[PDB]
């Protein structure tokens, strides 16, 4: 079980935080993804990080989103910074055991089964 | 170059009770020309940077295959539980490899494929176990279906064309990696 924070309404170029928290279990040795999904279009995959710490990010999120773990603080923030209108959806973190390091080329829902409900993001004027 | 068209591009894919095992050897493997196909719904490695794939070399590599559902893709992976990663295609916790898996009802909706649901036990890692003898609940197995508490072991998957993408047909490529005391058969393009 996952909750997820942080979305809400932001102009073009502003910032935002997302929050996923874990309940009844930790993320030291879990992978958790963070996904996004627009109307209509499919869940993509923006940021995830695995238990090697290693990484990946969506080619339009690179430069401007960070994912990050806290091991202590059982939390796992994606920093979306340099917001655009693009960027407009709702926001799903995910989770799955990764006792073993994983190494992402790309990331996709078809790599995690435990999911949050949600937060709305909203880039606009 | 490494005939990957022929595993990944190939119109028929087994069931994953039945999986099936192709061999690549003498060939050189760039995987950064494989990832192209963007219809990869996962790409995954295991024990190995992909970005450092293009410089290593292998004594034996494999390409096991399947058809699964979008919600057990996460079950072919190391160490992970389920009916499909104990029943019909298992990979040891030191896994060295990768995995691949892409949307395919396209070509496997209505398609005649299986799982295996009953066993007595969990499967040892890269076992196959093609048997279709019946399966006793509290019972021996062998007995008669048309009695209570005996069933088939291998299940069609139902791959109706109004299912959600969780319960679409995925198939799925599976490359292990292994180097042993032995000369190599399979290196990337910097290792020629
Ligand atoms: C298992 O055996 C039964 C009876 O011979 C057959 O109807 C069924 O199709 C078989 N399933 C397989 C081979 O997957």
């Amino acid at each position: 079980q996952l909750q997820e924070s942080g979305g809400g309404l932001v102009q073009p170029g502003g910032s935002l935080r997302l929050t996923c928290a874990p309940s009844g279990f930790t993320l030291d040795y879990y992978a958790i993804g963070w996904f996004r999904q627009a109307p209509g279009k499919e869940r993509e995959g923006v940021s995830c990080i695995s238990s090697n710490n290693s990484t990946y990010y969506a080619d339009s999120v690179k430069g401007r989103f960070t994912i990050s773990r806290d091991n202590a603080k059982n939390t796992v923030y994606l920093q979306m910074n340099s917001l655009k209108p693009e960027d407009t959806a709702v926001y799903y973190c995910a989770a799955e055991p990764d006792y073993s390091g994983v190494y992402y080329y790309t990331c996709g829902w078809t790599d995690f089964g435990s999911w949050g409900q949600g937060t709305q993001v909203t880039v606009s004027s | 170059l490494c005939p990957f068209s022929q595993v990944f591009n190939a119109t028929r894919f087994p069931s994953v009770y039945a999986w099936t095992r192709e061999r690549i050897s003498n060939c050189i493997a760039d995987y950064s020309v494989l990832y192209n196909s963007t219809s990869f719904s996962t790409f995954r490695c295991y024990g190995v940077s992909p970005t450092k794939l293009n410089d290593l070399c292998f004594s034996n590599v494999y390409a096991d295959s399947m058809v699964v559902r979008g919600d057990e893709v996460r079950q072919i992976a190391p160490s992970q539980t389920g009916v499909i990663a104990d029943y019909n295609y298992k990979l040891p916790d030191d896994f060295t490899g990768c995995v691949i898996a892409w949307n395919s009802k396209a070509k496997d909706e209505n398609g005649q494929y299986f799982y295996r649901l009953f066993r007595k036990s969990k499967l040892l890692p890269f076992q196959r176990d093609v048997s279709n003898v019946t399966y006793g609940s509290g019972k021996n197995d062998g007995c008669n279906p048309s009695e209570a508490d005996c069933y088939w072991p291998l299940l069609k998957y139902g791959f109706t064309s109004s299912v959600s993408q969780d319960y679409q047909p995925y198939r799925v490529v599976v490359l292990s990696f292994e180097l042993l005391n032995a000369p190599a058969t399979v290196c990337g393009p910097k290792r020629s």
